[PDB]
């Protein structure tokens, strides 16, 4: 789309409040390196572990991205204005955005 | 002209209300007196009135990140709660409160 050189994004961090609805912003950096160096490796309980702490699973080569986090959206004034002046809130879209990717 | 003790200074502010009750005289002499009246029947008025002022806000705008200083109702325990009636049903103000709170650059 950009080739290289030209930028496929933007910095977008703020928030904006519009009468009943606040929409906010974030952007990060973010660096992901190779994980199990490409593989899906078979992960399990160390063997002498209790029963209570056994288990089975898959690692993958993978990451994934968390913003399930109220600080990843709202900063500390933007949460005191959102908590001192509200009876409730909720979510209602999101839209997501991977750029400038090196 | 802003005023020293506080508030907006205004060239036309709002007008004075003036009310009085209407004198009633008392029961006159049959002959007739230059002399003004004197006496009247005692008397007071009640009633009710309404103010309604519309004003103008001035919506912050600001973009600190950490939090502001904001006026709050102390959460301890108390015998009595803060600008409400006491046990004799006695309205107080505790303190003073201003406006400045928020913060805003020079």
């Amino acid at each position: 789309a950009d080739g290289v050189g030209n930028s496929s994004g933007n910095w977008h961090c703020d928030s904006t409040w519009m009468g009943d609805r606040v929409t906010t912003t974030s952007t990060r950096t973010w660096a992901l390196p190779t994980y199990n160096n490409h593989l899906y490796k078979q992960i399990s309980s160390q063997s002498g572990a209790s029963n209570d702490n056994h288990y089975f699973g898959y690692s993958t080569p993978w990451g994934y991205f968390d913003f399930n986090r109220f600080h990843c959206h709202f900063s500390p004034r933007d949460w005191q204005r959102l908590i001192n002046n509200n009876w409730g809130f909720r979510p209602k879209r999101l839209n997501f955005k991977l750029f400038n990717i090196q | 002209p802003s005023p020293l003790m506080g508030g907006f200074g205004l060239k036309h502010p709002p007008p004075q209300i003036l009310i009085k009750n209407t004198p009633v005289p008392a029961n006159p002499s049959t002959t007739f007196s230059a002399a003004k009246f004197a006496s009247f029947i005692t008397q007071y008025s009640t009633g009710q009135v309404s103010v309604e002022i519309e004003w103008e806000l001035q919506k912050e705008n600001s973009k600190r990140w950490n939090p502001e200083i904001q006026y709050t109702s102390n959460y301890n325990k108390s015998i009595n709660v803060d600008f409400t009636v006491d046990t004799n049903g006695v309205y107080s103000e505790p303190r003073p409160i201003g406006t400045r709170y928020l913060t805003r650059n020079l």
